[PDB]
């Protein structure tokens, strides 16, 4: 609403941020926690973990 | 994944689903003979994302670039030596013989194939 | 587990030897062979202490005997004039011409059918 060119596609946080977010669904669901899994949060690899 | 490669990877794409869906299972050593050299990778079950595979390809590529850098290197320098670029013109001069009025390697579809329509389609793309 | 579906003959195939009537031999039935590992029956009184003396009794050595010939063999055909024999001999053994024949299943001996002849024939293909 500040752009009106798009709404945000990214973001970028810290490994506490993104250990939540890689360990939690983002579908629109009942409930689910667990261990990360499709995101890949080591930044010995990578820098970029996935897409929520 | 850069878009100058984007048909072959969906080749690569289904040739991976049909290894998926076969019973090739119980396997002690992976079904490689020889060419490329593997690599262990997270298997996250039998998930790669591309962006781990980018760091999986770093870390394949810098142990070893050496190697075949020397070896390369050493053999093109053998090549200019005296008596042994000349084993070498030997050896491709009768591996790739070429005349006048000749041929040269061509399809040979002497064997049963689907049909000669085809046949003769496939010799005129090898050419 | 992975095996499990050959182990399944393998284990019939065992239990048919001590099913067997090869008794009272004081010989090993050791022609030419796999390492030799010996333990009583005895309801499995314990199997178990000679497979650990044995697996590091065998660790000891590493398998030197095979790793150092199998290495040593290779940098020997490295050689000049080592390979030719070598590959001369698989040459000679092993050969391919122009649509030619290669080792193929010859079954010239009374078969049960003409029928299992093919089948066998297939297979080897």
């Amino acid at each position: 609403r500040q752009t009106g060119r798009g709404e945000g596609n990214f973001i970028i946080a810290s490994r506490n941020v993104v250990n939540v977010l890689a360990s939690v669904d983002t579908g629109i669901s009942y409930a689910a926690q667990g261990l990360a899994t499709g995101f890949s949060t080591d930044t010995t690899k990578s820098v970029f973990a996935g897409v929520l | 994944v850069l878009s100058l490669f984007a048909p072959w990877a969906k080749m690569d794409e289904r040739n991976f689903k049909d290894q998926e869906k076969e019973d090739l299972v119980s396997i002690t050593a992976p079904k490689l003979d020889d060419g490329a050299r593997e690599f262990e990778v997270s298997s996250n079950e039998a998930a790669s994302p591309y962006n781990a595979a980018f760091q999986t390809i770093f870390g394949s590529y810098e142990p070893g670039m050496k190697t075949t850098r020397e070896l390369i290197d050493t053999y093109r320098n053998l090549m200019n030596n005296y008596e042994v670029d000349n084993a070498v013109s030997e050896i491709v001069s009768d591996a790739i013989v070429y005349e006048d009025d000749t041929e040269v390697v061509a399809l040979n579809l002497d064997k049963s194939k689907f049909s000669p329509k085809i046949k003769n389609m496939m010799l005129d793309e090898f050419s």
